């Protein structure tokens, strides 16, 4: 079967831009994940000296994650959302490669660096101007995404990149559209068509109680989780992996950690909790009295965040259990926390020395 | 997906009519302009039938149709066989529109059964491609559309308009059906979808003898562009009357340029 005109085919093949002809990346892998691999790459022509990131998408062909990342990043344009420069399609192995400007840093590595300090009795918390500037730019990017009907659905420190030395020094880039949806995306009665998830530290409580809707409020919760982790260096709802994975929404231990931090919601705090699909499972497995002495105040107080601070008051509005009582991105940006000294800056490193090590190359066999 | 004026659809895929006609000249050595339009309608009907068999919602079928029209707006009918391209467009659109990835057996069964049951006057032999061909054509389709996947349609703005009129129950079903019918033309390549919607609403108001001149007068839109679209719609119903696809399509298909084989 020859479905393509011969002359068309030879011309296409002659002119096709090939990733391995244009970029040098062999032995330059810097990340791996369910998404695929990321390489730090240089142009093989001498035409510029920039570092680029190449994302080799997991698997063969156009998976659902590949499709939505290409579709959405193709449309989107904002200083706090990673910009897709090019898509390379490699026809022989049916591999997809995405080209981006290289971001030396991200929040996973930044937080790790500070947590390592504290654990080394050589303690350094994240500077408070940097924390605020990061949060502001996260909120700015997600507000733009939301305004354009895109829900991210996988916000977490590894997905919040920060640009290093160069023309965009200290700028936040939200990355990885692999889980993203539009407001109006159909609800699939069975499993969400997403990559596998094994930890749920950033997942809003309504999801853990089986709510099926895609919402802006779900992203806002995750950003609250990130703000807390930036203030304290610890993932606030850290929880072990379950021994037995299942794909159903209810995760007992994750909920238990949440109630240990936040307390168990009273009827008046979250009236529609009774409407959650897993509400009777919650009543079966939990007793609200187990958590009577728990609250975000007490948790944050232990981690040297003062509960009368503007930072704490903002955090509490992001980490509100009832999604309908959760602050929006635009209201969060209007919060007086952002008017209090120091103002957020467009370079989150505020012109100062960056202490964070550069990414190292991954040389292991997979 | 929230802002048409910043979209790839608007910035790359609203084409000039003259450039479009200029590109098509390569294929018009074999086909009259009339026959080229008939062939476009035919393939629109093929894609609609594939979507129905697979039980896909109208937005998926509409997106698939736009990919098909965009592809042959730039490239020759002989570049890739449209018999493969039509199901490939459905396959990709299903992913983009979040239905999911159609299984190997369901896709090939749909293409096979649809051509056999509903289009046997044009296709004497069974669908001749396998899933590997679809996957190969998908990669080509993706790159050749410059990776533009999000498509805006007239259905959303149509609904908003009828609601603004307060005439949803009365006008929507006809206006909606007219929107479906516009996929028989080039309009999706030529005009913003809200303008297509207004034109469709207008024709529906004409058909139902509903006076809404006031409401249309209160819109700040280029009424001259709307009138152009209305003329295309009225004209497509005259062509419909005069076209018998079942009697004509076998001959038209045999005149279509075929891909040159490898030497
Ligand atoms: N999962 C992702 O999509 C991802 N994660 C990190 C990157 C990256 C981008 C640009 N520079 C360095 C790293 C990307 Cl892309």
């Amino acid at each position: 079967m020859e479905f393509m005109d011969y002359d068309f085919k030879v011309k296409l093949s002659s002119e096709r831009e090939r990733v391995e002809d244009l970029f040098e990346y062999e032995g330059c892998k810097v990340g791996r994940g369910t998404y695929g691999h990321v390489y730090k790459a240089k142009r093989k022509d001498g035409k510029d000296d920039k570092d680029y990131a190449l994302k080799q998408i997991e698997g063969t062909g156009i998976s659902m994650s590949a499709c939505r990342e290409i579709a959405l990043l193709r449309e989107l344009k904002h200083p706090n959302v990673i910009s897709l420069q090019k898509v390379f399609l490699s026809h022989a192995d049916r591999k997809v490669w995405l080209l981006f400007d290289y971001a030396e840093h991200d929040l996973w590595h930044i937080i790790k660096f500070h947590r390592a300090s504290k654990a080394n009795k050589k303690p350094v918390q994240l500077p408070r101007g940097m924390v605020k500037s990061l949060l502001y730019q996260i909120l700015d990017g997600i507000h733009y995404l939301h305004a354009n009907w895109v829900l991210h659905r996988d916000l977490k420190p590894a997905n919040i990149l920060v640009m290093g030395e160069g023309p965009e020094r200290g700028r936040v880039k939200i990355a990885d559209m692999g889980f993203a949806r539009l407001f109006n995306s159909p609800l699939k009665p069975l499993a969400d068509l997403d990559p596998v998830v094994v930890t749920f530290w950033y997942r809003a409580p309504e999801l853990l109680l089986g709510a099926r809707h895609y919402t802006k409020a779900i992203d806002i919760w995750a950003i609250g989780c990130i703000f807390a982790e930036l203030l304290t260096s610890e993932p606030i709802f850290h929880c072990r992996q379950e021994d037995i994975k299942t794909s159903n929404p209810y995760h007992h231990d994750q909920l238990d950690r949440i109630f240990n931090v936040m307390g168990f919601p009273a009827d008046k705090d979250w009236e529609d909790i009774k409407k959650m699909p897993e509400h009777s499972t919650l009543m079966k497995d939990f007793r609200r009295n187990t958590y009577t002495n728990c609250s975000l105040i007490k948790y944050m107080e232990k981690h040297k965040v003062k509960p009368d601070s503007k930072a704490f008051h903002l955090l509490q509005k992001l980490l509100t259990m009832d999604p309908i009582k959760r602050i929006t991105s635009e209201q969060a940006m209007q919060d007086p926390y952002f008017l209090e000294d120091p103002l957020p800056t467009s370079d989150v490193f505020a012109g100062c020395q960056i202490p964070y090590p550069k990414r190292e190359f991954l040389t292991e066999e997979e | 997906a929230g802002n048409f004026w910043q979209s790839s659809h608007y910035l790359q895929w609203i084409l000039d009519k003259q450039d479009l006609l200029k590109e098509r000249q390569k294929d018009l050595k074999f086909l009259s302009e009339e026959e080229y339009w008939k062939l476009q309608i035919f393939f629109t009907n093929v894609i609609q039938a594939l979507g129905e068999h697979l039980k896909l919602r109208q937005q998926v079928i509409a997106t698939a149709t736009v990919y098909f029209k965009r592809f042959y707006a730039r490239y020759s009918l002989k570049s890739i066989d449209p018999v493969l391209m039509a199901p490939t467009c459905v396959f990709l659109a299903s992913k983009v529109e979040e239905f999911g990835v159609v299984s190997n057996t369901r896709l090939i069964a749909a293409a096979t059964s649809v051509l056999k049951t509903r289009f046997s006057y044009a296709f004497p032999k069974e669908f001749p491609y396998r899933m590997n061909h679809i996957l190969e054509c998908e990669f080509y389709l993706l790159e050749l559309m410059d990776c533009c996947l999000i498509v805006y349609h007239p259905y959303r703005p149509l609904l908003q308009y009828v609601q603004d009129m307060g005439q949803e129950d009365m006008l929507l079903p006809l206006a909606w059906r007219i929107v479906n019918d516009t996929y028989r033309t080039d309009l999706c390549l030529l005009y913003p979808p809200f303008m297509i919607a207004l034109a469709c609403l207008h024709v529906a108001c004409v058909v139902q003898q509903k006076d809404a001149r006031q409401w249309f007068a209160e819109l700040s839109v280029d009424m001259e562009k709307i009138l152009e679209i209305i003329r295309v719609i009225l004209k497509l119903y005259e062509q419909w009357k005069n076209f018998d696809e079942r009697k004509e399509m076998a001959t038209i298909l045999s005149k279509m340029p075929k891909p040159k084989p490898p030497p």
